């Protein structure tokens, strides 16, 4: 049910980013969409994204069909859907790695933590002065 | 550099020709979605036929001030055409300044019987290219 | 399933059996109609000699005969002199469809069991009345 | 040349706000008293009438004029002299 | 020009006409009402031919022919680029000095 | 799609529909002719005694007649008695063909919707009109 | 069958959750829903990983069916329905790793326990200066 | 719709910087096509890289058709496309790789961090006449 | 409404009616007996129209 | 291609389209006969009653009908009396044969474009002319 106006419509916007703005091809809901609107408060990111999850489901489960004279054929969808969706969102890398004992600032907030077993010896200890 | 000019006039010694839209409202509810069309800045007559329960067009004897609302933009009232048996409007050029182009825009109509009763006879959407 | 219900149409069933003859002699079709929604799917049929949306040149003028085939899991009948019962219509595009032929393929399978039915266009003619 | 952003800047200056019917083309020849008409913004160089107006006459027109000040800023003809409420549908000025 | 917004058969997509670049070439228009029947053009007042950020214009109320006509000229085409899209619209001015959008359509010039 | 609009013709619609019979009965057709450019698929019929380019041996002289199959997405309609229309004429090779079948295979599938016509070679006659 | 009004139904919100929300293939039968939904107390999330399990357990079972016309082919949905369902459920981790003797306030607390083996050196064993 | 003036109309500079400009298969709409440039700001390049991922995820979703008659089989495009992609836009790389410790202007610039762990040796120590 | 619990047509699922929200609309029902025959009005007392925990 | 010329045979097109009824009302064929050199390939023509070689037994003697199919390139032309035109000769064997059908394969695909046949043996009989 894509009216086609991304301006002004959340929902068509949402219906754009994730990929089901065809007409006569809609499986997902309009209902089912607002509601996950509504679940993502307005957030068009995540309502999007869980839509794409829930079409994934959608898809896996219909299968080739044949009625007098039409017959369409399905098997072959999710392969290419999943091909897609692992490339393009589940291997994008967000926040940052770590790296243990690289940062004075963090290694001294970690100090202070009171539950932590205590080592023999760290790595400036025959600089201080004062032991400890 | 050149630019000419030119004047025109025209008139005559004491009619509407304007862009007609048709549109159908089934009383029974019985008839993703159409969506009309009509170009902005532009004088377009919209008319609505009525058809009853059983679905046969219906006079429009009955009915008295029925209005037409645009959603969010403006609520107006509307003209009960006895003769050619349609509820009938024609957008106004004072209308535009309060309406944005292009956007999609929700339409209700709205009758008033001799009971006082209110009845949401269509609702369809529409927008201004 | 999903392709035997892609068309939705009426059906106007005479749900009354109470036809009979007058007492001059006249038909008398059962009284009660009553409407109904149904979901299907309605294809042409291509066999023979079977005519679909054919011109035909007549001395008397232009005639225009239809004929289609529809599968769906709803039980429509056909007019039975046994029984005593008439038989069906179907509106596809305004104008009448009256159920000509049944194939009963239903209890055969679990998920694939429905029927097929062929739906004549109705001929144009003038109405009358012999009601008692 | 002018393109069309100068015609647009240009037809804003204009403005008439007034017309008057002539027996022949024209100060000379009035017969009618002058009647108010307002015009619309201007695009591709051109304005037009924002609505009809009405006009009397007691007596023949075959001619108008424009003013504004009281400046004559067009003039033109009728498509055919009328003998004597004229009408006015429709007025333009464009420079194209 | 179908008024009702009704095309004669739904087609797709947008068709472009085509007229050569320095040649004066009389254009018309015919007008069908609400019910495809043909309008005569004895009930029109004025019309304003428009091509989109070139000019604008009147335009010929042949009631004669009950066609509405306009013709190129060479001076025309001192303001038109050579291969560029021009969208066009003509409107129609009526008795009551109602404005209408009679029709749109992609012109270009070879 | 690409094979569907192979070939572009001329289509001659009778947007009026006001035909109506004189007061002498004479017919007059509908007044109003629209031409219209369409684009489809053109090829020959194949199926039993079905005329293709044949030539035929008459006393009177030599006849030729022929017909095709059309694959479009665009609705044409042949001649209807209740809806009171005239059929529409497809120009091939400056000819005129008259629609004389139709089957709707429309609104079965989102990509392959279309609309199969049987197109016959109007034959050679003289004028005559009636016009009131 | 799904009444599309998740805000306001329990059970449509499972139904959202697990995926059988097209009324024209109902794989969870709406008693066994309510079931599932009345033994997990009353959890909307918590049925639907029951759900999940029951209708992969329907779709395991179905194969290819034929009948006159029809034809409907079921021996995929598997294949992708697991696929999918092990990337997005399956491999999901909640809950913590633990890691052995990194936390001081856990080794004293697991020193209390009477039934373990001692050992004869722990780590902090050189530096207590009261023993044991 | 692409209208073959791409030195004019900033929309087709785009169409065919992206690939869909072929008439017959429009795959992406022209409001979310002017969606796209919009969101954008206005820039052609940017838009294309946007308008490509749309029209990977709109190919992946589509199967084979058939209706009688017609028949498409969409199946392979989108191993043909994402191979096509992944060779012409994936792979192809920009900015610089950076080596560490080669620029002094750069390693001093680093040494003014504050919360960086201090070094008991740097490779320049054993030739600084002032220490440090 | 079919008395006997027969539908005329044995369909699935449920179907839902839909009146606009603000609007007076006239609901009415037919009666049909045991043999599908249309029953007279004139038998019945009085009926309850009822909406749940609605009214 | 190599299959489509494999065989090369003799055409004898009357190129003038002069032909008329003489004053008598006699038959007058088109004069200027020309010969042209052409290729193709020849089979039998299998199809319900069709004749090939087939020897027929009369009262007045024996007779011989043959007739085959042709494909090939060339645009050859049977009788059209709204053109104004006459048929084609194709020499096999030594003896005529009369293209009678035709069908339009031509600008469908860019290497197998062609066209198709039925060529009819000519029946012996006498020669008369009739030239003013």
């Amino acid at each position: 049910c894509y009216t086609g106006d991304p301006a002004n419509n959340p929902l068509d916007r949402v219906r754009i980013l994730c990929t089901d703005t065809n007409n006569d091809e809609i499986l997902i809901e309009q209902s089912v969409l607002e509601w996950f609107y509504l679940e993502s408060g307005k957030d068009e990111k995540k309502a999007a994204i869980k839509a794409l999850k829930y079409l994934l489901f959608q898809v896996a489960k219909m299968g080739d069909e044949k009625v007098g004279g039409v017959y369409l054929r399905n098997s072959s969808r999710f392969k290419s859907l999943k091909a897609v969706y692992d490339d393009l969102v589940k291997s994008s890398v967000s926040g940052l790695p770590y790296a243990g004992g690289i940062n004075q600032c963090d290694i001294d907030m970690r100090r202070q933590n009171p539950c932590s077993v205590k080592k023999y010896t760290e790595y400036g200890d025959a600089a201080r002065y004062e032991g400890r | 550099v050149e630019a000419g000019s030119r004047a025109s006039l025209s008139g005559y010694i004491s009619d509407v020709f304007t862009i007609c839209r048709l549109l159908d409202a089934p009383m029974s509810g019985k008839p993703c979605s159409e969506i009309v069309k009509i170009p902005f800045d532009s004088s377009c007559l919209l008319g609505v036929k009525l058809y009853n329960c059983e679905n046969k067009r219906i006079n429009v004897n009955s009915i008295e001030a029925a209005f037409i609302t645009l959603d969010t933009a403006f609520q107006s009232p509307m003209t009960v055409n006895k003769d050619t048996n349609r509820l009938e409007y024609i957008f106004s050029q004072n209308d535009y300044k309060v309406l944005v182009k292009g956007k999609v825009y929700d339409m209700i109509v709205n009758v008033v019987d001799e009971s006082g009763n209110h009845s949401t006879v269509l609702k369809q959407k529409v927008r201004f290219n | 399933m999903r392709l035997l219900n892609r068309h939705s149409f009426v059906v106007k069933r005479k749900v009354s059996e109470d036809g009979y003859y007058n007492d001059d002699g006249d038909w008398v079709a059962s009284q009660d109609i009553v409407e109904v929604n149904c979901k299907g799917n309605i294809q042409p049929y291509i066999k023979g000699s079977v005519k679909n949306g054919t011109q035909i040149a007549l001395p008397e003028g232009i005639r225009l005969t239809d004929t289609r085939i529809l599968y769906t899991t709803y039980k429509l009948r056909t007019s039975d002199d046994v029984e005593w019962n008439e038989s069906d219509i179907v509106m596809i595009d305004g104008h009448e469809y009256e159920v000509f032929m049944t194939m009963d393929w239903s209890q055969q399978l679990a998920h694939t069991s429905h029927y097929e039915y062929i739906i004549i266009r109705r001929d144009k003619m003038n109405a009358v009345r012999n009601s008692r | 040349t002018l393109t069309i952003d100068g015609k647009n800047k240009i037809l804003a200056t204009l403005t008439p706000t007034t017309i008057i019917l002539h027996n022949v083309d024209p100060t000379a020849n009035k017969v009618t008293q002058p009647v108010a008409i307002y015009f619309s913004e201007p695009d591709n160089g051109l304005i037009a009438s924002e609505d009809t107006v009405n006009i009397t006459v007691p007596a023949t027109v075959s001619h108008y004029s424009l003013w504004d000040n009281d400046k004559c800023v067009a003039t033109g003809a009728l498509s055919k002299p009328q003998f004597f409420i004229y009408v006015i549908s429709s007025v333009s000025v464009d420079l194209n | 020009a179908p008024m009702s917004g009704k095309p004669f058969i739904s087609g797709n997509c947008s068709e472009i006409v085509k007229i050569p670049f320095d040649s004066s070439c009389l254009l018309g228009v015919k007008l069908y009402n609400c019910e495809n029947k043909r309008i005569n053009v004895n009930s029109i007042e004025a019309a304003f031919i428009t091509l989109d950020t070139a000019f604008q214009s009147p335009m010929t109320v042949n009631k004669d022919t009950n066609r509405l006509e306009y013709i190129f000229s060479q001076n025309d085409y001192k303001v038109l680029v050579k291969g560029k899209v021009y969208d066009m619209i003509v409107n129609v001015v009526d008795e009551s000095g109602n404005h209408s959008t009679v029709l749109k359509q992609k012109v270009r010039f070879n």
